[PDB]
């Protein structure tokens, strides 16, 4: 289950 | 305060309709607990009535009768029971009894009482846990005033999307900003799915705020839809006023991520999905998906698969939609999603198609045909 | 070729139906499961817990016989998934221990694991009994009505087996009677059937629980009895359970024979006021009533707190006959027990201090009987 | 809370 490629994140 | 003289008349209907929403924010602990009631005042022919969860402030007000000013501390939930069992009297007469610490409920009647009249007793706080409760209603930064009918929409598809555990701060709150075209921009997300909402509202001042989504599913409860409301915001609050209401709650001082960043430029796959069979056969296919939520979807020029599977079992469920209910332009991909992500994003739309589109192994992006105001991004799931 | 074809809308009612008694959560356990069976142009499903024994045939079109038994909650839901097909094709992969269900390339498709057929013997039961000693016929709006005024009186807890029952007996006019009670209320319920042999069987109450959702309420219902089992057989379904084996109390000793005190009540407004008393009313469940020539006062108070809600009913709406008297009753009881009166009034009949006496105006086949709580 | 008057059982 990845993340959104959000900085920071995922 | 003396009985005769310490009391309101009001229209039960609507106190109790008023009750509803006031407690919709408390959490009903224990009948002693002061943050388990709600503060109503009398001032003049105006019933106040206040709640809070202790970061969100409520008050609403109300027409009555009255002699004489005064406040009342009362448990939210008992309060409510006793306007819920008088709703047969379109009046009630509420009699606060400050030497006994109870308010004392009759049905106001047009003519005489007789001797044994349908009655009820609420014990109350005692005057000095007032002082504890009460909050009263910051140099705003900046305002706006919309249509209530637009917000409700606006925080229809941007509420669900907001991570769901308060603790986590920031992916909790709504983000306000602005975009290139200086247009008020809402952003939720809770790090898998989001929601973004581009208004056509102009803002001149800088927009930077963070707050938290309990507010505004409490809000999309008490808009009534017609009429216009007020957003106010200051360095650590928020602020609303519409109607008979007035709300407020803290910001959260967080830096909001960089959601920019992962709006997709051009999308190479792209599909158009009738909306109706997709929730459908959603709810079909969601019997053969497991606690992972993980729904296989497969997309091809015919047809799109859904594909609810237990790999230990082998229980699987097969669905397809399509022509004239599904057209695509695309490479054959085979992608897994969390169906109820799915669901709830699409649950939101009111077109009659939706479109879906993706690159490769990246952000599912759905949105509305000749809408270009909101975004919904749901991330894929590993496949495996 | 192992498959039949059915009307999709069809077998999901019937599943609906049968999986009622079945209350297994794991998927791997056989008592999770019912059984269907394929026999020429009949489906017939079974389900049991092993107590109740149930048994449906629809018609169907199929060429082979076979039987599947297959986890109860995901059969439901595969025939619910294709609700939207007017007939599904169903066919059986014994090479893979699978049901598969199709529309009747690029298909919708379910596949749905099963049982072994090992394990069918273990679950299997033939309703074919002619231990059967005597049976009566009643029509299924009486019996429906019969059991929604007899379900709910007895015991809660099965493991108390006789009051657990339903009470069979006749009356001295030969009529069929039911009896039910767990020690506090209590309904007694004559039926129109006349009876001609020995009735004193005492069957457990959820079997009728399971039947009221059954019943279409039209055309009849065979009732058998044996010295251990009872059935009933009715439309397209056929039930079955055992009997308690017990003595069930002397009811006939506690009915009342003259009561003093006499109110008759409008059924509407006493039904409105308990509700609205019960917001007043704490665990316990007590409220007090006051009967007065004028009036009847419901009182809900928490003698702690002070909270207190007080509701009167008067004239035209409330006529009584008898002494002042103040009682406690359990307000859950008095509320379930109105809840299955149709007419427009009710009578509420008692001798002061002792158990309250409902019934219906012009109606002698229902009686409920309610011990008052202790008033201090 | 008194049980009706049955015997036997109360």
């Amino acid at each position: 289950v990845p993340t959104l490629p959000l900085v920071p994140x995922g | 305060h003396m009985l005769h003289n310490t009391f309101f008349i009001c229209e039960t209907n609507q106190i109790m309709n008023e009750i509803e929403k006031a407690k919709g924010i408390i959490l009903n602990r224990n009948m002693n607990d002061i943050w388990s009631a709600l503060l109503i005042e009398v001032k003049k022919s105006n019933l106040i009535i206040k709640s809070t969860d202790r970061n969100i402030f409520f008050e609403s007000t109300i027409s009555i009768v009255s002699e004489t000013d005064f406040k009342v501390l009362i448990n939210a939930s008992n309060f409510y029971d006793a306007v819920k069992a008088f709703n047969f009297y379109k009046k009630i007469k509420i009699v606060f009894n400050e030497n006994n610490s109870k308010l004392e409920i009759m049905g106001e009647l047009n003519d005489e009482k007789e001797e044994y009249e349908d009655h009820l007793k609420e014990p109350t706080f005692s005057y000095e846990e007032i002082e504890n409760y009460n909050y009263d209603m910051e140099d705003y930064t900046f305002g706006i005033e919309i249509k209530q009918k637009s917000f409700k929409k606006v925080i229809n598809r941007i509420a669900f999307s907001a991570h769901l555990d308060e603790s986590k701060n920031v992916l909790n709150g709504v983000y306000f900003s602005k975009d290139e075209d200086s247009k008020l921009l809402l952003v939720s997300t809770n790090g898998h799915r989001m929601s973004i909402c581009k208004t056509e509202v102009i803002v001149e001042e800088d927009v930077n705020f963070i707050v938290p989504v309990k507010i505004f599913n409490f809000l999309k409860h008490l808009m009534s839809g017609e009429g216009m409301v007020k957003i106010k915001f200051s360095d650590k609050k928020f602020y609303v006023e519409f109607d008979n209401y007035k709300i407020a709650c803290s910001l959260i001082n967080g830096n909001y991520p960089d959601y920019k960043s992962i709006i997709p430029k051009e999308q190479k796959n792209k599909s158009l999905v009738s909306l109706g069979i997709l929730k459908d056969r959603l709810a079909r296919v969601n019997l053969y998906v497991d606690k992972s939520r993980k729904l296989v979807l497969t997309f091809s020029e015919l047809q799109l698969k859904l594909l609810g599977e237990d790999l230990i079992t082998g229980r699987k469920g097969e669905f397809f939609i399509k022509d004239p209910n599904y057209l695509y332009d695309g490479a054959d991909e085979v992608m897994a999603i969390n169906i109820s992500y799915f669901v709830e994003a699409i649950s939101v739309f009111e077109t009659s198609k939706i479109e879906i589109q993706f690159n490769s192994g990246n952000v599912l992006k759905l949105s509305e045909p000749e809408n270009f105001n909101f975004t919904h991004l749901i991330m894929p799931m590993s496949l495996g």
